[PDB]
């Protein structure tokens, strides 16, 4: 509901970040929103609110190294 | 398929215990994982012991000291669970089931969880079959069954290891996939033990799962658990080995002390309160729900059975410790092992006075129950002529009589390390023994003039050893058949040598 | 009378209720899982504003900080009639054997209940007829008092309790009720079953007479702890009835554990060496409910195992502080074949005086304890001197003492396993009787080995004749 | 038979690495597909699609 | 990184730290402390709010509260390579000895680095020949393995050590590295390195190819907790190279002990005897690191001290299973002055097997053994009765097991002091020959008082022909 965090591979997303932090209002209200960049990371899905996360750029490719292996 | 996981973040990261904050909906075993992050590129995971409110501390299943305060964690729903089958026999595996032994990613299809409840209640069956120890004080006075829980207790360095590894070696074509728990016990130490199970061949029945002194307590805490569960799908489902389907299995809990000594740590560690010598309340709890799982089912469940034999070390033998105490009231049996009969010459140094076998007969080949009932007598009354036979020189030929006999059937029992006896074997020596065919032997030759025996029963009558075994199941093992052939080879032996 | 769960450690669950409902302090709770099975936690503590602490009594591997919890209102409700007669339950109730579950139709009481009053004790004592000869003569079984069974390992408490069992149900027309106290899977489960389904009386089985309920030793220590009070709830259903029934206890030492390790966990002071602070009162709660009440009796036979030969410990203390009788077994005497392994002296008992057993029982009980206490003092003669003739009577004494010794020993129905030898059963008139012949000097002019395993005198002297 | 072990060991071996490097290979595959054409709303989609 | 200290709980400072800075579970954090020289202390656990809990490693008996911490942001690093030979260091890796610093160039490794896997062991092993005939019979020390000597406060385990030292680290054939945790510094070090720079094996003294870190007893907690851990990292570098190491630590006890002050002043529950919950662990990360694999092998020789003379205290009894050979170390021996005070009853070894130490070597020393055993079951019946109610095969035995009792002591060059005897090198083959005679019946006319203080057989027969 609050301490929002979206972290992607490619930063400085401009008024992205901003539609972003108005349309995380979607649950409850404001949200605190930080970004991070994690170079590692090949593509950025992350976003946490309160207890909850969705993030599968990464994680499709985790899944499918998973199938494979 | 994105979907919504429940996550939390670290607020206090210890020594191996990590509080996650808000992780609400998370079971009560699951597994947490730690995703990666920068600096480290693969996954911790936890066990979420302590529910708490407000605050979940888990137990990390490997090094703590790249969690941070403040890192994120996901609440993977499964329970922890390893990989199981036939690909595992021959693979040294963490308590995880990743392999360490170098060679290559288990093959498998099925994932057993750690942590199952005991097989039933009208499940299993009476321990009926043997499991052919090698060694004769074990085979002849203290049986151990298919699906008998059987404790090896002792001090420091006594035999504990080495019993265990001889009863897994001799396992050769008994239809028996073996599993050797190295719980809190030294890497080199697991390196020596599947050194020695490579050399003799054993290793291609034998499943061996290692948490090594350095590896965290919670994966020293899920060690037995592990490998029990393969033992578990061993009995139920069987794997195939020497092209028979084996449905037995047999599991070694290398120490259950440092089993115990883990799980007071990670009971500390989490301030759960302390009981009797600083361990935790539910330790009685984890070492039965570890044992009751070991059984042998009924053929309406598969016939199949899992075999136990916890290792416990004492301090200056003292039986009357805590963990000692439990797992002796778990077990169904004892082997005690001394330092003073082992620095004494009777090498596998089992104290036969006090250990007991409560399957006793009836995990006994017929011709092993008729022959051994007059040695467990004879050993019995010398025992309790101790005294007599050291310094009084006032006595009969009837106190003196039961001295030798005695001192007879102890000699006997002498055994080496690494040469398991099959059950032919013992069954001719202990028939030679017990039959007076032994009386003019003098004590200190007793092992050759078996060891002797043995060779010329190898070679000079492999059909009398054939038909010991062939006939070891019948109610009345000394038939005529039998008793002729084999007194003979005794009279034969005992004429041509000495 | 819905509360949440708030803290899960362990076997120890802390749920929240609302302030009005909360559940009283021995209450179930009954966590709902998934497919209508549940788990049934104790109530142990109630504290604060409407949280209650609970012991699991069940696994808590799949419990999350939210679930509901359904309070029962009373104790842990368990069957109780003919319908709970032949089966196999465990702490709570539940039948764990493969038949079909117990009806609602069939009545269930609390499992905790006062036990009763001093004005209802009946304090005639008589002997109860048992069938094992050292046991009807050296330490007689009260009716309605408590016995135990003391030894280590190997001993023969387990088989010794099932021959009872057998013997008091085919002999006698007598129920029983069989508490296994952390209660070994391969022992319990599928040795007394498979060999109690053996013993048969005329088309009837041994095991559809007797009620049987494990709290194995897999359990938490809730269940083990409380499964005596659920067997004595079931033995005592049948005494409310006038039935005179004999419960069996299968290792108090286990149920002082499981108080200990509940006792431990819950937070509790320790008290002396680490055991629970309230040890005596838990005993007492269980022990204190088998007597004989003017209507009906529990009499009880309790095994003891005593690690080493450590007396000062706990559980055999407070076993003591409320045992009637005590039976001693050997490893020594077993390991010599003597499978009954009583040791005659160091076995004791109330009932063993001339008032209540009878002047030529109590006579020919106290001769054999003599002539066997002195034979522990020539045994160990004949050994040393090399010269078993060199004694003026003490020869004729060391003769009739190993003769009674090896006379004690007796076949078990339950034993046929290991010896395959029918079971012989012999009333105590027969093992007076017995004694006083054999004291008397017919014992004599037969060998030893004919004495061995016999039931009576009468069955030595055919085999002897034969 | 060990020799057998040992070749399926190896086949093993030789199926694990193969099919690590498909994902290393296709980690530059990837990393260079989101250098150049970056530029793509589907990302931002699929952090609104929850 | 500019925490502030919050507590000062004896050697174990709580420091806060900016929420997005804080340090790692092991990074070294430094307190300025003036004077231009700073106190490194070893973050241990990070509790809420970036508040750490850290090690002091340190005297911090001077510093307040509120104090400016810096977090390095890496553990504690220390020098490895050629360089730190014949040189003498800290805990911290900061040399101790008159020479200078280390230069930057020096390859410096974290003390905290994840023991060698299962795959690198190296399971081969061979008898190593130590001069010393109780140790060389009864528990043959393995090339490679780790050994320990065990022992109360008054036995021989330091000399025990100082004339191994002196026997085989002439020999080396590589280098050796020593770590006397918890140790006097009068005699664990500063007389050790008179006797290191005495030796020359050849052109170079053994101290020129010795590491050598202490972290004596007057240290804190800290450093005695962590110099075995950097005395093992010293010695890892040459074992991964190849070059075979000799790994002498010494009171492996002292690094318990400072491990369970240390976590009294954590706050963690006491398990047993006041000592750390996370023992068995602490000792685990210390030993599995002590291994010979399959690149390079280390020798390792312990010292274990027993709290008085108690056996079954936890440190002794987690080392127990450390180790591929046991000596311990007897307060009844070392009182009758058989001063190697080696029990052989409670002394064992991997390697007593007739494959690897030769046959007629494991026959003598097992015969040596039930002997030995036969005298402990006599010995109350010895010590009320007397000598004479025993058989005469046992009387026979009692006096030969007293005369090997006797026969174990051995003087030693170091000792020489003690006994004005000098030392004896007794060489494994003349060791098995001596006990073979002795337990054959040879002997037997010569009385006990003649095998004290001897090398092999033949000179206990010369001094007996000498006094006719
Ligand atoms: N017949 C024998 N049986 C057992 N051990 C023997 C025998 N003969 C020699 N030994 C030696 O005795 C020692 C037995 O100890 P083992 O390695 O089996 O472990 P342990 O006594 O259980 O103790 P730990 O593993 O804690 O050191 C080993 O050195 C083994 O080589
Ligand atoms: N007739 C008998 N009565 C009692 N025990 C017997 C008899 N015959 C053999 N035994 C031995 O007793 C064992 C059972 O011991 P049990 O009484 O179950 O446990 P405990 O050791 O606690 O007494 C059997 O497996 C066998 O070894
Ligand atoms: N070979 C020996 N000859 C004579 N005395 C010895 C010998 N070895 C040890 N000692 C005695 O042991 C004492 C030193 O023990 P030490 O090695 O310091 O044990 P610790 O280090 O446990 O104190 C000395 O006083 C000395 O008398
Ligand atoms: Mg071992
Ligand atoms: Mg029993």
């Amino acid at each position: 509901a609050v301490d929002a965090s979206v972290t992607s591979a490619i930063e400085l997303s401009a008024e992205q970040k901003e539609r972003i932090t108005r349309e995380l209002q979607q649950r409850y209200g404001d949200v605190h929103v930080t970004y991070h960049v994690d170079p590692t990371l090949i593509g950025g899905l992350i976003i946490r609110v309160g207890d909850q996360v969705l993030d599968n750029s990464l994680r499709a490719r985790l899944s499918a190294i998973q199938r494979v292996l | 398929q994105p979907r919504q996981v429940n996550v939390g973040t670290v607020i206090a990261v210890g020594d191996g215990v990590a509080r996650l904050s808000g992780l609400d909906q998370v079971v009560a075993s699951e597994i947490v994982e730690f995703p990666p992050k920068a600096g480290r590129n693969e996954s911790i995971y936890g066990i979420a012991l302590n529910l708490e409110q407000d605050s979940v501390a888990a137990i990390i299943l490997g090094d703590d000291e790249t969690i941070e305060e403040g890192d994120m964690v996901t609440s993977t729903g499964r329970v922890i669970s390893v990989p199981v089958g036939q690909g595992l026999l021959g693979r040294v595996v963490n308590p995880l089931g990743q392999p360490i032994d170098g060679k290559g990613p288990i093959v498998y299809e099925k994932t057993r969880p750690i942590e199952r409840i005991a097989p039933g209640v009208i499940t299993r069956k009476s321990v009926d079959t043997p499991v052919q120890t090698g060694i004769i004080a074990i085979d002849a006075l203290i049986p151990i069954g298919r699906g008998q829980r059987e404790l090896i207790i002792g001090d420091r360095q006594t035999g504990k290891t080495a019993v265990a590894i001889d009863t897994i070696l001799n396992q050769k074509g008994q239809g028996m996939v073996c599993i050797y728990v190295a719980i809190g016990q030294r890497r080199a130490q697991v390196a020596q033990v599947v050194g020695t199970l490579e050399r003799f061949g054993a290793m291609e029945y034998t499943i061996v799962v290692s948490a090594t002194a350095s590896e965290s307590a919670a994966l020293q805490y899920i060690a037995p658990y592990a490998g029990c569960a393969m033992g578990e799908e061993i009995m139920e489902n069987g794997v195939m080995l020497n092209g028979q389907l084996v449905k037995d299995a047999l599991i070694v809990y290398d120490d259950l002390s440092k089993h115990a000594v883990a799980y007071r740590q990670v009971s500390l560690l989490l301030r759960r309160p302390p009981g009797r010598e600083a361990y935790p309340g539910d330790v009685f709890y984890l070492h039965s729900r570890l044992l009751e799982r070991a059984a042998r089912l009924n053929e309406e469940y598969g016939g199949g059975s899992l075999t136990a034999l916890p290792v416990i070390e004492t301090q200056a033998n003292d039986v009357s410790a805590y963990i000692p105490t439990n797992v002796i009231s778990i077990t169904d049996g004892q082997i005690y092992l001394e330092s003073d009969l082992f620095n004494a010459g009777q090498r596998p140094a089992l104290n036969v006075g006090i250990s007991v076998s409560r399957v006793g007969g009836a995990a006994q080949t017929r011709a092993m129950r008729a022959v051994a009932g007059k040695l467990k007598g004879e050993l019995a009354q010398f025992r309790d002529l101790a005294a007599f036979a050291q310094f009084a020189s006032d006595l009969d030929a009837t106190t003196k009589a039961q001295i030798e006999r005695g001192q007879r059937l102890q000699e006997l029992l002498k055994q080496p390390q690494y040469q398991p006896l099959p059950v032919e074997d013992q069954v001719a020596v202990l028939y030679a023994a017990t039959n007076n065919y032994l009386d003019d032997v003098p004590v200190p030759l007793i092992t050759k003039w078996r060891d002797d025996f043995l060779a010329f029963l190898r070679t000079a009558h492999p059909e009398v050893r054939k038909l010991i075994y062939d006939n070891r199941l019948d109610r009345k093992f000394p038939t005529p058949e039998v008793k002729e052939a084999l007194e003979a080879a005794i009279k034969e032996f005992k004429a041509t040598s000495n | 009378a819905k509360g949440v769960i708030q803290e899960i450690i362990g076997v120890v669950i802390r749920a929240k209720f609302p302030e009005d409902e909360v559940p009283e302090i021995y209450n179930a709770i009954e966590i709902p899982l998934g497919n209508g099975d549940r788990l049934v936690c104790e109530v142990q503590q109630q504290l604060g504003n409407g949280v209650v602490k609970a012991v699991a009594m069940g696994s808590t591997d799949g419990l999350r900080r939210g679930l509901e919890v359904i309070d029962t209102g009373r104790p842990i409700a368990v069957p109780v009639g003919p319908a709970t007669l032949g089966r196999v339950f465990n702490v709570l109730g539940d039948p764990i054997d493969g038949m079909g579950p117990i009806g609602p139709e069939v009545e269930r009481r609390p499992i905790h209940r006062d036990p009763p009053s001093f004005e209802e004790q009946n304090t005639q004592a008589q002997i109860f007829e048992t069938g094992i000869k050292v046991i009807d003569l050296i330490a007689p079984f009260t009716r309605g008092g408590k016995t135990a069974i003391f030894g280590g390992a190997g001993v023969g408490k387990t088989v010794v309790i099932q021959e009872l069992i057998a013997n008091i149900a085919k002999e006698q027309s007598g129920f029983s009720v069989f508490a296994g106290v952390g209660e070994r899977s391969r022992e319990g489960n599928d040795l007394i079953h498979e060999m109690k389904e053996a013993r048969i009386d005329e088309n009837t089985t041994v095991f559809d007479k007797t009620v049987m309920v494990f709290g194995q030793m897999n359990e938490p220590p809730g269940a083990r702890l409380r499964v005596g009070l659920t067997a004595l709830t079931m033995a005592e259903y049948f005494r409310d009835e006038g039935r005179d029934i004999l419960l069996f206890i299968d290792n108090i030492f286990r149920f002082v554990q499981a108080g200990s390790e509940v006792s431990s966990l819950l937070g509790r002071m320790p008290s002396q060496v680490g055991y629970q602070p309230t040890l005596g009162t838990e005993m007492g709660e269980l022990q204190e409910r088998i007597t004989s009440t003017k209507r009906g009796s529990i009499t009880s036979m309790q095994a003891v195992y005593v690690p080493a030969d450590d007396y000062t410990d706990p559980a055999p203390a407070t076993v003591f502080s409320h045992l009637d009788a005590t039976i001693s077994l050997e490893r020594s005497i077993a390991e010599r074949a003597i499978f009954p392994a009583v040791d005659p002296l160091a076995s004791t008992s109330r009932i063993l005086d001339p008032n209540i057993v009878g002047e030529e029982h109590y006579r020919v009980a106290q001769e054999v304890k003599r002539v066997l206490q002195r034979y522990k003092d020539l045994k160990d003669i004949i050994a040393i001197l090399g010269m078993e003739e060199l004694s003026d009577e003490d020869k004729l004494t060391v003769q009739r003492a190993r003769k009674i010794e090896l006379f004690f020993s007796q076949p078990f129905t339950v034993a046929q396993q290991f010896t395959g030898r029918p079971g012989k059963y012999v009333p105590v008139k027969k093992t007076v009787e017995s004694f006083a012949r054999l004291l008397n000097g017919e014992g004599d002019h037969i060998p030893e080995s004919f004495f061995y395993m016999q039931g009576d005198f009468d069955d030595v002297l055919a085999a002897y004749e034969a | 038979a060990q020799a057998e072990q040992e070749r399926i060991r190896m086949l093993s071996e030789a199926k694990s690495q193969i099919a690590d490097l498909v994902t290393l290979t296709a980690s530059r595959v990837l990393g260079a597909e989101l250098q150049a054409r970056g530029h793509d709303a589907l990302i931002a989609e699929s952090l609104a699609a929850l």
